[PDB]
């Protein structure tokens, strides 16, 4: 019985939480409780995304960023080495 | 009125005859399968800024299907497989003949007494150039149509996202206040142990209805229900699942994909190029008409226009115009390839959203479970409180 | 999985474990193939995603040329599928278990394996595998590892 | 109450969640750059 009242309250609150209601009904004693609780779950989902986003931000280690300069020394030297290996294979 | 449809999956021109206009709903699918190279099982089509077509409603129900407001089509396997949208362009026999003729005309030398054949070839070239300019205009239209299919894809994403957000955020926020409601549920679980004790102490008209309700909600089943409800109800099970749902949403939320480059910004240049091609075709037609007037002038030139080199000048002008037109034919073929190019470029963000969709489809199975769980919670609160009062 | 797994994708995840119970190491290469294939298909990934990442992390130096190559391939396919920074955090730690150097196009499998350490001798563990009571010997090996990092 | 539909037993938070979401968008851009 109350489920619909709560569900409707839920759906209505989210709908309003979506930004689809009037600022008057918020004064409803039931309205305000959901207002905080609705915004609570909203910030909760914001966190549900942001915590995961921040998790790898540090996990995106600059080790490869350090590896970037390695190509500069690696590149020309490996080019010379490959040319020498090609000449040796040819002979 | 014949059906107008572009495979938003390709955003490409594959129209329908009015013959399928009033046929069954699956008739459009079978038409895409047979007439178009788009099978049924791995395929999709929906209404832009509207719902995905059901099995009954006609197109106009969501008014669309026109050459400027058609329906958007999606091949399920298209993104299901990597499938950078294939542009295996049909036999260029027309384009191949155009290339051969243009090469011959460039290699064609000045015409002395061959003016009639030269004018015939120039007229054929002008007509073919106009036909190709029209085909390329339809191609630029089909590019704008891929843009419209992308708008339809964004609308469908927004729609499905709204449904998923409704269900998910509903269960979630409901649990959000359910936290204190969770303390109430804990008190109810204490009362539940009490009620188990009472039922042990109460072996066995409204009582008849309550007992009937007891038949399909056996005691062990209800105890297991409460236990699992709490366990999976582990608040982290939501808050971690909360991060999970937010991640599914984000997976949907690829902002850069839609704002690729201001697709209208480049479509404007595409339309300007199509306009330049049409102007080139009109100039070629004007030159062919001048060639006819010059054939007339050469015929009348026996007496009053005895200046020389007329046939040579005509042949040279024909060759120059042919080279100019072939030049634009280059950009035309470049756009023909850019068809598949932008097709894969879109298929990228397509697959992005689609994988977000499949992951959030698992998430939505979880969200139906979450509904069921919150329902169990509240409805059981009421009814099982009654049944446990004993 | 092309048109049946949007929500039953996890129902395949149990099939994933069952295939992990498969007999053939060639079936194992086919497993890494179908692994990348689902990474394309998806719809039950995130949990099973990190699960496979961790599991492969040790299996990284897997001495099965078919298995090793198909693993690098499923790795590049997953790197496409999940991609994002999720790749770094979830796998690159699991990836560190093999990459001798962080020098690879993770979108590519050949360079990726090139980064990874050379696969260990599967033959040695197989003769070790050939044995029977290695299970307790397994506990002994765990104790030895703790010796490596422990007391 | 009309939003309550129950016996009389008796905003800015959205803005905070929105600032969090803006930070999360910055993080997603960082993820793309990474």
């Amino acid at each position: 019985e109350n489920l619909s009242r709560r569900l409707k309250v839920t759906g209505d609150l989210f709908d309003i939480m979506s930004g689809q209601t009037d600022v008057d009904h918020p004064l409803c004693e039931e309205c305000t409780d959901t207002l905080l609780d609705q915004l609570d779950t909203q910030l909760n989902v914001t966190e549900n995304e942001c915590q995961n986003y921040k998790r790898c931000l540090e996990i995106l280690e600059q080790m490869n960023e350090d590896d970037s300069e390695q190509l500069q020394m690696e590149l020309k030297e490996l080019a010379l080495e490959e040319e020498r290996l090609i000449q040796e294979l040819e002979d | 009125m014949k059906l107008y449809v572009f495979l938003v999956n390709t955003g490409t021109t594959l129209t329908f005859d009015t013959e399928l206009t009033v046929q069954t709903v699956a008739d459009l699918k079978h038409a895409i399968q047979s007439k178009y190279k788009i099978a049924i099982q791995h395929q999709v089509l929906v209404v832009n800024g509207g719902e995905c077509m059901a099995a009954d409603r006609r197109v106009c129900t969501y008014s669309a299907g026109t050459d400027t407001n058609p329906i958007f089509l999606f091949n399920k396997e298209m993104i299901l497989c990597d499938r950078p949208p294939a542009i295996p362009k049909t036999t260029f026999s027309t384009e191949n003949d155009m290339e051969i003729k243009v090469e011959e005309s460039l290699m064609m030398p000045a015409v002395f007494h061959t003016v009639a054949s030269r004018t015939q070839l120039a007229l054929e070239m002008y007509e073919v150039a106009k036909k190709l300019c029209s085909f390329c205009e339809g191609l630029v239209h089909d590019e704008h149509l891929q843009h419209q299919g992308w708008a339809a894809i964004m609308a469908n994403l927004e729609d499905c996202s709204n449904s998923y957000q409704k269900l998910l955020f509903k269960f979630e926020s409901i649990y959000s206040n359910y936290l204190q409601s969770i303390e109430d549920i804990k008190l109810k679980l204490t009362h539940l142990g009490t009620a188990v004790s009472v039922m042990a102490k109460i072996p066995l008209s409204l009582l008849d209805w309550i007992n009937v309700q007891d038949r399909p909600n056996d005691v062990e089943s209800l105890v297991r229900k409460c236990f699992d409800s709490m366990s999976r109800l582990d608040p982290r099970i939501i808050r971690p699942f909360i991060a999970e749902c937010r991640q599914t949403i984000a997976k949907l939320d690829n902002q850069n994909m839609k704002a690729i480059k201001g697709l209208e910004d480049r479509l404007y240049a595409l339309d300007q190029m199509i306009a330049s091609c049409g102007r080139l075709v009109n100039e070629q037609k004007e030159l062919a008409q001048g060639f006819l007037a010059n054939q007339k002038r050469a015929e009348n030139l026996k007496d009053a226009s005895v200046l020389p080199d007329l046939c040579l000048s005509h042949a040279n002008q024909l060759m120059i115009m042919l080279q100019n037109h072939r030049k634009l034919l280059d950009i035309k073929q470049k756009c023909t390839t850019a068809k598949q190019e932008l097709a894969n470029n879109l298929h990228v963000r397509l697959k992005w959203c689609c994988f977000v969709m499949l992951h959030a489809d698992q998430d939505g199975e979880k969200l139906q479970a979450l509904l069921r769980l919150v329902i169990e919670l509240l409805e059981r609160v009421k009814i099982v409180e009654a049944l446990s009062t004993v | 999985a092309a048109y049946v797994g949007w929500q039953s994708s996890s129902i395949l995840k149990p099939l994933l474990q069952q295939g992990l119970s498969d007999a053939e190491e060639f079936v194992i290469v086919k497993a890494l193939y179908a692994l990348t294939c689902m990474c394309q298909l998806g719809l039950l990934q995130k949990p099973h995603v990190y699960e496979f990442a961790s599991d492969i992390a040790p299996f990284l130096c897997h001495p099965n040329l078919w298995i090793r190559y198909g693993a690098v391939g499923f790795i590049t396919v997953v790197a496409r599928q999940i991609s994002t920074a999720d790749v770094y955090c979830k796998l690159m730690p699991y990836l560190d278990p093999y990459i001798t150097q962080p020098i690879i196009q993770i979108e590519r499998k050949l360079v990726l394996l090139s980064v990874l350490k050379e696969p260990v001798s599967r033959s040695i563990f197989d003769y070790a595998l050939r044995s029977k009571d290695i299970t307790s010997l397994f506990r002994h090996l765990h104790m030895r590892q703790k010796k490596r990092n422990g007391s | 109450c009309p939003l309550c539909n129950t016996t009389r037993r008796r905003i800015d938070k959205k803005e905070r969640l929105s600032r969090l979401k803006s930070k999360q968008e910055e993080f997603q851009k960082e993820v793309l750059k990474a």
